[PDB]
């Protein structure tokens, strides 16, 4: 009987034209009911507790089950949870998680890669304040025109930010870093002494 | 979502 609740929460959200998602406008209300903007990292942590496959909608089952995770039949208790959730993303394993999700959330469904532009504010994004070299790396891809970004660059990345240092000395010109993380470095070096 | 004002504007 607690699904009660739920149910009716649901119907706010649900696509008219598919009752099976909760679409655009959806999307945009439940935002505006949590009074968060909704290209936020608050949003972005609800979006990976819900472990949702694709940005800008929510399944009928996403909605459900991740609520449900979270014991929330309202929207209230929901934000009373964000903080919690919010905090949670310091266990470094944790952490990991919801960046790696980020890359899967953020591209189109049945294509391999990322797209610049998405990738980059997705980058904002999660790895703001985490990346020394965030600002630069971003401005390198745009400069070189790489089009699309593989998820084995995308979740190395995170590695790399991990242990570079200032100087970026402690890099092995050798590494097992993927090409596109090397190109970086190979550009930036210079750029850093 | 950052799509989402692309996706809004589009539909
Ligand atoms: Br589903």
């Amino acid at each position: 009987g607690s699904k009660k609740k739920l149910e009716r929460l649901y119907g706010r959200y649900k696509d008219p034209q598919d009752e099976n998602k909760i679409g655009v406008d959806g999307i945009q209300q439940f935002c505006d009911d949590l009074s968060l903007d909704p290209a936020s990292i608050s949003v972005l942590v609800i979006a990976w507790k819900f472990r949702a496959a694709t940005q800008c909608e929510f399944s009928r089952k996403e909605f459900l089950d991740g609520m449900t995770e979270l014991g929330c039949d309202s929207m209230e208790k929901l934000k009373a949870l964000l903080p919690r959730l919010e905090q949670e993303l310091k266990d470094t394993a944790k952490f990991k998680d919801f960046y790696q999700f980020t890359f899967t959330f953020a591209k189109n469904p049945g294509q391999k890669g990322l797209d610049l532009e998405m990738a980059v504010a997705y980058w904002k994004l999660v790895l703001s304040g985490r990346f020394k070299f965030l600002d630069l790396w971003n401005t390198f891809l745009m400069e070189h025109h790489k089009r699309s970004i593989p998820r084995d660059t995308w979740n190395l990345l995170l590695d790399f930010g991990n242990m570079i240092a200032d100087d970026m000395s402690n890099y092995d010109e050798e590494g097992a870093w993927p090409v596109l993380i090397d190109d970086f470095v190979e550009y930036a070096r210079p750029v850093v002494t | 979502m950052i799509k989402l004002f692309s996706l809004k504007q589009q539909k």
